[PDB]
């Protein structure tokens, strides 16, 4: 697309590794080891695609 | 008879559908002297599950007392869809 | 193939122009063309104003987004282009086209010229 | 941006060649530059997409090259109708997307 084509995402990070042929469709807020944070986004907590 | 059929509500859109000859079982059915032995193994290996089928007819004993017979498991499913698996569970009467 | 431009010979100069462009027979079932609008005035050279795909994504030009708008049928019929605000600099013609990614505008429309009335 | 002479002149028959060019930060690894041409009072029509591949209904005679920062197109077998707008058009991915030239008409000298 023209001005940047949007339509298909891509994934960062997980909790771990994932084994051979398999699909991690669950999508989640994610935080960073040890702060509380859930329900939003901000410090150490963003959407991982 | 086909007693609360609807366990199952909201679908979308079926893809793969198949029709077979039904598991081997007796005419009706009572309480006490129990025959048929359904045995399943499941295995998930690769992102591939897999369901290994065995029945046996006939048994006719005391209560309790699982035999020491052996016999082997015939592949029935092979099935690749990929995902994580928790949740199955069948209903019984 | 058939493209047909349509629009008004004189607005006013508070008015809304409304461009209607219709296509006849084209490869729908594809990724990436779509339905591109250029203009141009006499004395100096084209510029393009704005594209839509087929999935619903438009594209104008860089600060201009609040002053153009694009009804878009889903009906395989026609493409409007509704901009609001015009200025007496943009009395110009303007042509309806194909557009790809390869061939930057494929085929072109007649077009139709506009001016202001004041 | 994107540059070309405005006006163009020579002898009827040949000898002709036009070319455009452009800064190379502003453009983006220079692919899918497209040579149309503008009559007056009808439509346009392409003739050359990315540079040197000839799509169907035009002439052998039209040919286009890029050396270097540079693209050209030549045209060899001139006619009294020949007179042309031709126009370069590519991707400009700092400014607005596509650029369109700078304008040109060919003039003949056969009057
Ligand atoms: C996913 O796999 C984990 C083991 O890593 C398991 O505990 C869980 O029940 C599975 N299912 C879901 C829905 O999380």
């Amino acid at each position: 697309k023209v001005s940047g084509n949007y339509n298909y995402l891509y994934r960062l990070f997980r909790k771990s590794n994932l084994k051979p042929f398999e699909r991690d469709i669950s999508t989640e807020i994610y935080q960073a080891g040890n702060k509380p944070c859930n329900g939003v986004a901000g410090f150490n907590c963003y959407f991982p695609l | 008879m086909e007693s609360e059929f609807r366990v199952y509500s909201s679908a979308n859109n079926c893809t793969f559908e198949y029709v077979s000859q039904p598991f081997l079982m007796d005419l009706e059915g009572k309480q006490g002297n129990f025959k048929n032995l359904r045995e399943f193994v499941f295995k998930n290996i690769d992102g591939y599950f897999k369901i290994y089928s065995k029945h046996t007819p006939i048994i006719v004993r005391e209560p309790e007392d699982l035999p020491q017979g052996f016999s082997a498991l015939e592949p029935l499913v092979d099935l690749p869809i990929g995902i994580n698996i928790t949740r199955f569970q069948t209903l019984l009467a | 193939i058939t493209l047909k431009e349509s629009g008004p010979t004189l607005v006013k100069p508070t008015q809304t122009l409304t461009l209607t462009c219709a296509f006849s027979g084209f490869s729908l079932n594809t990724g990436g063309a779509g339905v591109g609008w250029i203009r141009q005035p006499p004395g100096k050279a084209l510029e393009w104003l704005a594209l839509i795909y087929w999935d619903g994504d438009k594209r104008y030009n860089p600060s201009l987004k609040s002053r153009l708008a694009i009804i878009m049928d889903t009906s395989k019929n026609r493409v409007v282009l509704t901009m609001t605000n015009m200025d007496p600099v943009d009395t110009a013609t303007y042509y309806c086209a194909h557009h790809k990614i390869e061939y930057i505008f494929d085929y072109w429309g007649q077009g139709t010229l506009v001016a202001v009335s004041s | 941006a994107l540059t070309q002479p405005a006006s163009v002149s020579g002898s009827p028959g040949q000898s002709i060649t036009v070319s455009c060019t452009g800064t190379s930060s502003d453009l983006g690894n220079f692919q899918y530059v497209s040579w149309y041409q503008h009559h007056p009072g009808k439509a346009p029509k392409l003739l050359i997409y990315e540079v040197s591949k000839r799509p169907s209904g035009v002439s052998n005679r039209f040919s286009g090259s890029k050396s270097g920062n540079t693209a050209s197109l030549t045209i060899s077998g001139l006619q009294a109708e020949d007179e042309a707008d031709y126009y370069c058009c590519s991707y400009t991915t700092t400014t607005i997307p596509v650029a369109f030239g700078g304008g040109t008409k060919l003039t003949v000298l056969g009057q």
